[PDB]
């Protein structure tokens, strides 16, 4: 829902070249300057390209702006290790009069291959039930890298409601995990064929369904 | 150098106000303007809004006109942000950040700088409560685990057979309701065989409610 | 041919460009610099280019004002419409000695020197009566003099103070609402004091004050006088503006970062680097590229 579309993910073997995309429109990117930062986990977002094109002092020339219509982009060359990071795109909005950001896109430098997620998904327990309580859990590990969007369906159209993702961790060894859960009521739980946990990683789904009449 | 110091973090319940404060340093902060972005933990940036250091001129996000008020004090060079009927949406860390513009209409034509190290603001109704804990029952791997529903604060503690367990357990960072309240999950990758003879149970330990639970996690029959 | 991107206002190329009034008088706005807030009579530079950057300038010190009661607020912007602008060297009046018996001059915490916790504004003098001749007066009568040079405009700053009605009492002798009025190039804009129940200060220096101060300018022409009719706590004139030549004004920003070919008031600093563009025909300023329809 940002107004600033950027990919959740981007990722290159070190050395490599990546491009982080950022899509606007007229009223922002189309008019406006362009402006980057970089943001590692616990601190301060820092400028890292000003006015589309420039570079802050201490900004190797490895990182680099462009801008053509109401798209920017990002790009990082030589990637090394410190720069797993996150990278967020902003620019001024003359439509909603303030200052917009991308949702940041996580870059990660690969040091692994690239692993699909494994996903289970949990029923409400009969003990829950009891007491008036219903929650679906959907567990997602052993992906890399470390990004994931969860989607959830009451039998094959979309809920949004009662909805908890939580940021994916690095695990056990070094891959990653996460866990969205879907608060219900026992009513809506018995009021549907089936339910589903769908997580798209890399721009591939992997799906699980449970259905209230099945044990 | 140029400088932003912050006030210390704050933890107030919904429906009361904060003032966060930003103290500047090193540079002519009556030629410069502070702007204030904020961070729901694991989220985006939100702009919330500017001020000039040399006007007191204010310009605010749609989203927060009303419930935000921006002032300065130029003897202190200090500037205050204050927010006005928190909800649990306002949970965030707030930055403050040097704005280069600081007269004329406020219109993006100029751009923020620096970034303090930032301030936390936790809006928590809550009050100690320990968590639920239900088994997931099992469905050659098979996993089974154990949720732990609605507790606070942070932190609970899992382990299986009293931690006789270990190989397969993946225990899942707390999710934070909308609600103010925290559930986790536990995972355990048994043999399928294992079932049916071999028994597991979970062991939750959440020591701010002094609460301690042993949950056997069984085959579902039907 | 596109349309620019909006960008920060900047120095124009060939043309000196004012910002604030006075660059150097830090911990300033243009309307204390204007009113001659003390720590705030600094040079204040000629350009031929100036932004309108406060559309309502702003004080943020001294003594508590009822900004709306004159036009006081768009003296700043008044004064940047002029090449050449300068506070006078010399008093125009002399304060003590003037109509209305002997004045001590009066000052106030709310407007700290370094020499001083205590002053006053410099373009006024708060005519606070001996304590002998306090009690009510019929208005008395002032003439300006001119006292600028050249064919320069002569702005004139002057004013009255009230209190509530116990304090009135004690300044001046009289808790009676007090009549003024101002008369110069043919205008004419009479005044009635108010005893109490003022709105809360605002841009001021933050002291707690049981009184407020209302500030009005007068202009005369070259070689013309100016008159005020007045009764208790008058603020007469002592240093004014002198003023000359004329500025171009544009609405832009601050603060101006380098230079660029022409300013514009959407587009901001603007470099002839293409000689056409399209989009906004806003008002511009300098060497410019050519509008055109998309
Ligand atoms: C309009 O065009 C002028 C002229 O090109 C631009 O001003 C110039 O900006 C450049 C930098 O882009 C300045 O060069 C600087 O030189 C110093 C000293 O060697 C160097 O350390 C810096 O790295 C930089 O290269 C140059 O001084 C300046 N020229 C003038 C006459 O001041 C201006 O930026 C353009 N404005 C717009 C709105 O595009
Ligand atoms: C701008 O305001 C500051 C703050 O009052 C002034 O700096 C102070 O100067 C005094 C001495 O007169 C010192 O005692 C203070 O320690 C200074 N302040 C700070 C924060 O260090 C400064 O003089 C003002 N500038 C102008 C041009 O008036
Ligand atoms: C700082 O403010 C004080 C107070 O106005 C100034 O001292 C006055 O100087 C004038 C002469 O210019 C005398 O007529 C007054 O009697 C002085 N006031 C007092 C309290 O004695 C002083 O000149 C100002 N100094 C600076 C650095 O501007």
């Amino acid at each position: 829902q940002s107004v600033l579309t950027q990919p959740p993910s981007a990722s290159g073997t070190p050395g490599q070249r990546v491009t982080i995309s950022c899509s606007g429109s007229s009223s922002n990117i189309g008019t406006n300057y362009v402006y980057w930062y970089q943001q590692f986990p616990g601190t301060a977002p820092k400028l890292l390209i000003y006015r589309s094109y420039q570079r802050p002092s201490g900004v190797p020339d490895r990182f680099s702006g462009s801008k053509s219509g109401s798209s920017a982009s990002l790009a990082i060359s030589g990637l090394q290790s410190e720069d797993e990071a996150d990278y967020y795109c902003a620019t001024w909005d003359d439509s909603l009069d303030g200052w917009v950001f991308g949702g940041g896109t996580k870059l990660t430098v690969l040091r692994q291959p690239k692993a699909a997620p494994s996903v289970t998904l949990f029923p409400p327990s009969s003990e829950e039930l009891q007491a008036n309580k219903a929650t679906l859990v959907c567990l997602i590990s052993d992906f890399y890298p470390g990004a994931v969007t969860v989607a959830w369906k009451a039998d094959s159209s979309p809920v949004k409601a009662g909805v908890e993702t939580t940021t994916p961790s690095k695990q056990s060894n070094n891959k990653y995990a996460a866990s969205s859960y879907l608060s219900l009521t026992p009513e809506q739980w018995k009021s549907h064929r089936s339910y589903s946990c769908q997580v798209t990683h890399e721009g591939s789904t992997v799906e699980k369904t449970v259905a209230p009449t099945e044990c | 150098q140029v400088q932003l110091v912050q006030s210390g973090a704050e933890v107030k319940k919904p429906g009361a106000s904060v003032r966060v404060s930003c103290r500047a340093s090193g540079y002519i902060f009556t030629e410069s303007g502070i702007t204030w972005v904020r961070q729901a933990p694991g989220q985006g940036l939100e702009w919330m809004g500017w001020i000039s250091g040399y006007s007191g001129d204010t310009k605010y996000a749609q989203k927060l006109q009303g419930r935000v008020t921006m002032t300065k004090d130029t003897s202190t060079t200090t500037a205050y942000m204050e927010l006005r009927s928190l909800r649990y949406d306002d949970t965030a860390v707030y930055y403050c950040a040097r704005d280069v513009q600081y007269s004329g209409s406020y219109l993006g034509a100029y751009y923020f700088d620096y970034w303090s190290p930032g301030t936390l603001v936790t809006v928590s109704s809550a009050s100690t409560k320990g968590p639920s804990v239900f088994p997931l029952a099992p469905s050659g791997t098979a996993a089974l685990g154990c949720l732990v529903k609605d507790y606070f604060p942070e932190p609970v503690t899992v382990s299986w057979n009293s931690g006789a367990l270990t190989s397969g357990v993946h225990t899942f960072p707390a999710v934070l309701q909308s609600s103010g309240l925290y559930s986790l999950s536990s995972v355990v990758t048994v043999p399928s065989s294992s079932l049916g003879t071999q028994t597991y149970i979970c062991n939750v330990n959440h020591k701010p409610s002094n609460t301690k639970v042993d949950k056997r996690v069984e085959p579902k029959s039907c | 041919t596109t349309t620019p991107t909006k960008s920060y206002f900047a120095n124009l190329k060939g043309t000196r460009t004012r910002g604030k009034l006075c660059p150097d008088c830090l911990n300033c706005t243009d309307l204390d610099v204007a009113l001659g807030r003390p720590m705030c009579v600094g040079t204040t530079p000629s350009a031929k280019a100036s932004i309108l950057h406060e559309v309502k300038p702003v004080t943020s010190g001294c003594f508590p004002i009822m900004h709306d009661r004159t036009k006081i607020r768009q003296l700043p912007n008044l004064l940047r419409g002029y090449e050449n602008i300068r506070l006078s060297t010399q008093n125009v009046i002399d304060a003590e000695k003037a109509p209305g018996g002997p004045y001590r001059l009066g000052t106030s915490g709310s407007c700290p020197n370094a020499t001083s916790k205590s002053g006053f504004f410099a373009t006024m003098a708060w005519a606070v009566p001996k304590d002998n001749n306090k009690n009510a007066t019929n208005p008395l009568t002032v003439e300006v003099p001119y006292i600028c040079t050249e064919g320069e405009d002569q702005i004139t700053v002057w004013g009255f103070h009230s209190d509530d009605k116990t304090q009135m009492k004690n300044l001046y002798g009289d808790s009676n609402p007090q009549k003024f009025t101002s008369s110069a190039n043919g205008v004419t804009t009479h005044y009635v004091s108010q005893i109490g129940s003022f709105p809360d200060q605002t841009e001021d220096g933050g002291l707690p004050q049981s009184g407020r101060i209302v500030v009005d300018y007068m202009m005369q022409k070259p070689g013309k006088t100016g008159t005020i009719v007045y009764q208790r706590g008058v603020l007469l004139p002592q240093k004014v503006w002198c003023a000359s030549g004329r500025s171009k004004v544009i609405k832009g920003s601050l603060p101006l970062i380098g230079e660029a070919d022409c300013l514009h008031e959407k587009y901001g600093g603007l470099n002839k680097s293409k000689p056409y563009y399209t989009g906004e025909h806003a008002k511009a300023i300098g060497n410019c590229p050519i509008w055109v329809k998309t």
